[PDB]
C-alpha cells in the first residue's frame, strides 16, 4: 500500500509536468512557425516590389538608349 | 487566504471589470480612494473580501487584478475616472497599437511584445499571495485582443502556474452590437486554443443580455454601460461565495465540482432573476419561489439556447439576500412538478443550493432596482451547444469561401490552424450530443 | 494607431484635398492661421489624426502637396486655408505632366519622388503610431494618375505593414474629354489591384450626373463637383476623426470590408444631396452612390453605414434591419451581419442630419467595364501609343493592364455566382 500511494503522486507529479512541458513545447512551435511565415510574406511583397524598381530601370534605360 | 486574482483583458475584459470593481468597492464600503472604515484590521487580514482585494499599510483596499489592453483609449478612462486611485498604475497595462479584430495579431504579432510585461506584473500580484486558488479571466471571443492575446495568455498562464484553477467570463458576440466581421472565426481560434487551459467557462451572450435589458429595464436601445451593468451583477452573484463569509454559503470550488463532468464539458449556463426596474419593482415584492421559477423562463438565461429542448447534468442555485433553505426547498418542490427538467440517466437530479446573506446592491444612477433577494443559476445543459452551433455556422459559410483569410495569413497563421479549430467545435458539439446519450 | 499621413498629387488630388482640409479643419474649429475656436471637446478628442501641434497651441494639416505643374501651389496657397499648411511640405517639380503616365511613373516623377518621400518620412517619424497613408488624386491625368502610383508603391516598400487608402477618382467624357484617360486610368487601376488596401472610387461619370438630375445644374463647374467629394470624404472619415464608443481606424476598416485582397474598390454614397427612414432608402439608391453603378446589378460583400445628427438609435437600427430584410438578395449569404452602422451625434456644417455609405459591391464592375471599354476602343489600333512608348514603355504592360482590370472584373463576377450550399 505505501509503494502504491508512492506510485499515484509521482504519477500526478509527472502529468502535471507533462502538461506543462507539452503546452510551452506547443507554444514554442507555433511561435516560431509564425514568425517564419509573416516573414515570408513580407519577403515576397518587398521582392515584388523591388521587381518593380527593377522594370522601372529597364523603362528609363529605354528612352536614354533610343535616342 | 484563497486569493483569486482577476485579468481583463480587452476592451469588453477592461468595461465589464470596471461594472464588476465598481460594484464589488459598493458590496463591500470600499470607497472610491480604497479606503475602507469598517476594517479594523490595517495593513492586511483574513476576511472574506481579501480573496478580491489587499491592503496597504495606509488603510488601501486594492484590486487583485490586471487590465490589459493593446491600446491605450480604453485603459485611459480608468486611469482618469472616478476609480483611478484604486487602481497601482503598474495594474493598469497598455500597448500603442491594437489587434485590429484579428486574432493572429492579438495572439502572435502585437501580443508577443507584450506578453512578458503582462506575466511579469501578473507574479507581482501572485507573490502577494499566501494561497493563491487561480485566475478569473475576462474577456471577449470577437475582440481581436480579446480572442488573440487571452489565447497566448491562457497558454503561458498554464505554464507558469500549472494547473492552478483558470475561470473564463467570456463575451459571445451579437449582431445589435458587433463591431466585426470576422467575430466568428476569432471565436472558433480562441474557443480551440483556451479549451485545455480553462477549467471553467461561463459564456455571456450580449443578445441575451441586450434582450433583458430592452425587454425587463424597458432600455430602448442598450449601450455597453448598460450590459455591463446586468453582467457585473451575475459575476457578482457567482463571485460572492469567494467574497462573503456564510453559514450556509457553498464555495464556488464546489459547484464546479458539480458542473463539469468531463473536461471538455466545462461550460455553464447562467440565468438571473430578477431583473426588474424601479418603477415595477415598487410596492412588489418578489418571493423566493418567485425568482426561482424565473431561473428556469429561458428568457433570463446569458445564452440564447434552449434547456426543455435537451438534458440536465447539474443545477446549483446560488441565492444572496433575505433567504432561508425552507423556502428554497418548498420553491424546488413546485418548479419539479410543474416544469420541463430533464436529467442525463447518469446524473443524479438533486439541485445543489448556496445562500449569501449580503442581500444584493445597485450602482448609483442605474437602471436595476435594489431587491431584498436574489439567485444565480448555474445548470449544466447540453442546449448550451445550441451556442456553438450558431457559431459554427457563421464560421463555416465564410471560411468555404475563405473570406477574409488572407488577413489571418498574412500575419503568419496556416489554414491548418482554421481546420483543426473548427474539427475542435466539431467534436465539441459531437461531445455534447453523447453525455446526452443514455446509458446501455 | 493615431496619426494618418495625407498625400494630395497632382491637380484633381489638390482641389479635392483643400477642400477636404477646409471642411474637416472647419468640423475640428480650426481656422486659416490653425488656432482653435470651437466650443466642444469631442472636437479635439482625437485631433492628431489629421494634425500636428506646434507651439502656440498651432494645429498643422500632416498633408504633403504634390504637382509636377506650379501654380497649383499658389491657388491652394491663395486658397482659404493656404495659410494653414506647412511650407516645407510644398513639393512641386518644375515642367508639369502633360496628361501621359508614363511621365508620372517612369520618367519625370522618378525624379520629383525622393524629395517627396523625404517629407513623408520627415512626417512620418513624428508619429507617435502612425497607422497608414490616404493619397488624393486623380486616375485621368498624369501626375496624380502616375506619380501617384508610385509613389502609392515606393511608400509601400518603406512602410508595407501601415495601410495605404486612395481616394481615386475615375475619368468621364461627361467632365473632361481629354482623349488618353482611359489609357491612364487602367495603367493606373493595375497598380492599385496590387498595392492598396482600399480604394474609395469617387467617379466624375456619377458626379455629373448627380449635379445634373439631382442638384439641378445644366453645366456644372469643378466645383460643384467637390462640393460632392467633400461631403463623402468628410463621412467617409468621421469614424476616424470624433470619438464615438467605436474606435475605428483604417486597418480594422481594412480587415472588415476587404474579403478578398484584390477586391478593395468601394461605391460610396452620401444623402441627402429630413427622416431617418429616408435616409436609409436614400444612401441605398443608386442615385445617390458617387460611382456610377447600380447596387441592384450585383452583390453586396461588405457594407459600413455612418449616421450624423441627433437622432433615435432605436429608429436606425430598425431601418437599416428594414433595408436588409426587404433587400436580402442584394447581400451575399456567405458572410453574415455584414452591414454595420455607426452614429456621430455632430452633424456636419449646413445639414442636420446626414447618412454616408461605404459599400464593396460586386456591381463596382460596371465602372471598371465602362473604363475597360473606352481603353480598348482605344488601344487595339494603337492610337496615341507614342506618348507612352516615347517615354520608354513596352506594349506588354498594356496587356497585362488590360487583363489585369478584366480578372478583377471576373472576380467580382465569380462572388457574385458564389452560393452558400
Ligand atoms: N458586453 C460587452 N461587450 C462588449 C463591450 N465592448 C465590446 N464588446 C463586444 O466585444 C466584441 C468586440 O471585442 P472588443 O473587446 O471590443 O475587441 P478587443 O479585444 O479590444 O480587440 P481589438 O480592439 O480588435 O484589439 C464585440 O462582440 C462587442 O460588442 C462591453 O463593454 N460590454
Ligand atoms: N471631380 C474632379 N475632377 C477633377 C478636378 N480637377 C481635375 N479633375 C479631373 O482630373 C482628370 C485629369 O487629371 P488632373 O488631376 O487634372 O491631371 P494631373 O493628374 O494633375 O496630371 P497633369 O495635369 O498631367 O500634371 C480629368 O478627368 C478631370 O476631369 C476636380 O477639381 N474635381
Ligand atoms: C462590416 O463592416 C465593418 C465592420 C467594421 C469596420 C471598422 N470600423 C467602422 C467604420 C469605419 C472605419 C474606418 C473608416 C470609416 C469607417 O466608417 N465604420 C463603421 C460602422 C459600423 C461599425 F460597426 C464599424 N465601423 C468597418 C466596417
Ligand atoms: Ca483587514
Ligand atoms: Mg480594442
Ligand atoms: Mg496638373
Amino acid at each position: 500500500k505505501r509503494e502504491h500511494e508512492r506510485e499515484v503522486i509521482q504519477k500526478a507529479i509527472e502529468e502535471n509536468n507533462n502538461f506543462i512541458k507539452m503546452a510551452k513545447e506547443k507554444l514554442a512551435q507555433k511561435m516560431e512557425s509564425n514568425k517564419e511565415n509573416r516573414e515570408a510574406h513580407l519577403a515576397a511583397m518587398l521582392e515584388r516590389l523591388q521587381e518593380k524598381d527593377k522594370h522601372a530601370e529597364e523603362v528609363r534605360k529605354n528612352k536614354e538608349l533610343k535616342e | 487566504m484563497r486569493e483569486c486574482i482577476s485579468i481583463h483583458v480587452g476592451q469588453a475584459g477592461v468595461q465589464i471589470g470596471n461594472a464588476c470593481w465598481e460594484l464589488y468597492c459598493l458590496e463591500h464600503g470600499i470607497q472610491p480612494d480604497g479606503q475602507m472604515p469598517s476594517d479594523k484590521t490595517i495593513g492586511g487580514g483574513d476576511d472574506s473580501f481579501n480573496t478580491f482585494f489587499s491592503e496597504t499599510g495606509a488603510g488601501k483596499h486594492v484590486p487583485r487584478a490586471v487590465f490589459v489592453d493593446l491600446e491605450p483609449t480604453v485603459i485611459d478612462e480608468v486611469r482618469t475616472g472616478t476609480y483611478r486611485q484604486l487602481f497601482h498604475p503598474e495594474q493598469l497595462i497598455t500597448g500603442k497599437e491594437d489587434a485590429a479584430n484579428n486574432y493572429a495579431r492579438g495572439h502572435y504579432t502585437i501580443g508577443k511584445e507584450i506578453i512578458d510585461l503582462v506575466l511579469d506584473r501578473i507574479r507581482k500580484l501572485a507573490d502577494q499571495c499566501t494561497g493563491l486558488q487561480g485566475f478569473l479571466v475576462f474577456h471577449s471571443f470577437g475582440g481581436g485582443t480579446g480572442s488573440g492575446f487571452t489565447s497566448l495568455l491562457m497558454e503561458r498562464l498554464s505554464v507558469d502556474y500549472g494547473k492552478k484553477s483558470k475561470l473564463e467570463f467570456s463575451i459571445y458576440p451579437a449582431p445589435q452590437v458587433s463591431t466585426a466581421v470576422v467575430e466568428p472565426y476569432n471565436s472558433i481560434l480562441t474557443t480551440h486554443t483556451t479549451l485545455e487551459h480553462s477549467d471553467c467557462a461561463f459564456m455571456v451572450d450580449n443578445e441575451a443580455i441586450y434582450d433583458i435589458c430592452r425587454r425587463n429595464l424597458d432600455i430602448e436601445r442598450p449601450t455597453y454601460t448598460n450590459l455591463n451593468r446586468l453582467i457585473s451583477q451575475i459575476v457578482s452573484s457567482i463571485t460572492a461565495s469567494l467574497r462573503f463569509d456564510g453559514a450556509l454559503n457553498v464555495d464556488l470550488t464546489e459547484f464546479q465540482t458539480n458542473l463539469v463532468p468531463y473536461p471538455r464539458i466545462h461550460f455553464p449556463l447562467a440565468t438571473y432573476a430578477p431583473v426588474i426596474s424601479a418603477e415595477k419593482a415598487y410596492h412588489e415584492q418578489l418571493s423566493v419561489a418567485e425568482i426561482t421559477n424565473a431561473c428556469f423562463e429561458p428568457a433570463n438565461q446569458m445564452v440564447k439556447c434552449d434547456p426543455r429542448h435537451g438534458k440536465y447534468m447539474a443545477c446549483c442555485l446560488l441565492y444572496r439576500g433575505d433567504v432561508v433553505p425552507k423556502d428554497v426547498n418548498a420553491a424546488i418542490a413546485t418548479i419539479k412538478t410543474k416544469r420541463s427538467i430533464q436529467f442525463v440517466d447518469w446524473c443524479p437530479t438533486g439541485f445543489k443550493v448556496g445562500i449569501n446573506y449580503q442581500p444584493p446592491t445597485v450602482v448609483p444612477g442605474g437602471d436595476l432596482a435594489k431587491v431584498q433577494r436574489a439567485v444565480c443559476m448555474l445548470s449544466n445543459t447540453t442546449a448550451i451547444a445550441e451556442a456553438w452551433a450558431r457559431l459554427d455556422h457563421k464560421f463555416d459559410l465564410m471560411y468555404a469561401k475563405r473570406a477574409f483569410v488572407h488577413w489571418y495569413v498574412g500575419e503568419g497563421m496556416e489554414e491548418g490552424e482554421f481546420s483543426e479549430a473548427r474539427e475542435d467545435m466539431a467534436a465539441l458539439e459531437k461531445d455534447y450530443e453523447e453525455v446526452g446519450v443514455d446509458s446501455v | 494607431m493615431r496619426e494618418i499621413v495625407h498625400i494630395q498629387a497632382g491637380q484633381c488630388g489638390n482641389q479635392i484635398g483643400a477642400k477636404f482640409w477646409e471642411v474637416i479643419s472647419d468640423e475640428h474649429g480650426i481656422d486659416p492661421t490653425g488656432s482653435y475656436h470651437g466650443d466642444s471637446d469631442l472636437q479635439l478628442e482625437r485631433i492628431n489624426v489629421y494634425y500636428n501641434e506646434a507651439t502656440g497651441n498651432k494645429y498643422v494639416p500632416r498633408a504633403i502637396l504634390v504637382d509636377l505643374e506650379p501654380g497649383t501651389m499658389d491657388s491652394v496657397r491663395s486658397g482659404p486655408f493656404g495659410q494653414i499648411f506647412r511650407p516645407d511640405n510644398f513639393v512641386f517639380g518644375q515642367s508639369g505632366a502633360g496628361n501621359n503616365w508614363a511621365k508620372g511613373h517612369y520618367t519625370e516623377g522618378a525624379e520629383l519622388v525622393d524629395s517627396v518621400l523625404d517629407v513623408v518620412r520627415k512626417e512620418s517619424e513624428s508619429c507617435d503610431c502612425l497607422q497608414g497613408f490616404q493619397l488624393t488624386h486623380s486616375l485621368g491625368g498624369g501626375t496624380g494618375s502616375g506619380m501617384g502610383t508610385l509613389l502609392i508603391s515606393k511608400i509601400r516598400e518603406e512602410y508595407p505593414d501601415r495601410i495605404m487608402n486612395t481616394f481615386s477618382v475615375v475619368p468621364s467624357p461627361k467632365v473632361s474629354d481629354t482623349v488618353v484617360e482611359p489609357y491612364n486610368a487602367t495603367l493606373s487601376v493595375h497598380q492599385l489591384v496590387e498595392n492598396t488596401d482600399e480604394t474609395y472610387c469617387i467617379d466624375n461619370e456619377a458626379l455629373y450626373d448627380i449635379c445634373f438630375r439631382t442638384l439641378k445644374l445644366t453645366t456644372p463647374t469643378y466645383g460643384d463637383l467637390n462640393h460632392l467629394v467633400s461631403a463623402t470624404m468628410s463621412g467617409v472619415t468621421t469614424c476616424l476623426r470624433f470619438p464615438g464608443q467605436l474606435n475605428a481606424d483604417l486597418r480594422k476598416l481594412a480587415v472588415n470590408m476587404v474579403p478578398f485582397p484584390r477586391l478593395h474598390f468601394f461605391m460610396p454614397g452620401f444623402a441627402p444631396l429630413l427622416t431617418v427612414p429616408e435616409l436609409t432608402q436614400q444612401m441605398f439608391d443608386s442615385k445617390n452612390m458617387m460611382a456610377a453603378c447600380d447596387p441592384r446589378h450585383g452583390r453586396y460583400l461588405t457594407v459600413a453605414a455612418v449616421f450624423r445628427g441627433r437622432m433615435s438609435m432605436k429608429e436606425v437600427d430598425e431601418q437599416m434591419l428594414n433595408v436588409q430584410n426587404k433587400n436580402s438578395s442584394y447581400f451575399v449569404e456567405w458572410i453574415p451581419n455584414n452591414v454595420k452602422t455607426a452614429v456621430c451625434d455632430i452633424p456636419p456644417r449646413g445639414l442636420k442630419m446626414s447618412a454616408t455609405f461605404i459599400g464593396n459591391s460586386t456591381a463596382i464592375q460596371e465602372l471598371f467595364k465602362r473604363i475597360s471599354e473606352q481603353f480598348t476602343a482605344m488601344f487595339r489600333r494603337k492610337a496615341f501609343l507614342h506618348w507612352y512608348t516615347g517615354e520608354g514603355m513596352d506594349e506588354m504592360e498594356f496587356t497585362e493592364a488590360e487583363s489585369n482590370m478584366n480578372d478583377l472584373v471576373s472576380e467580382y463576377q465569380q462572388y457574385q455566382d458564389a452560393t452558400a450550399d
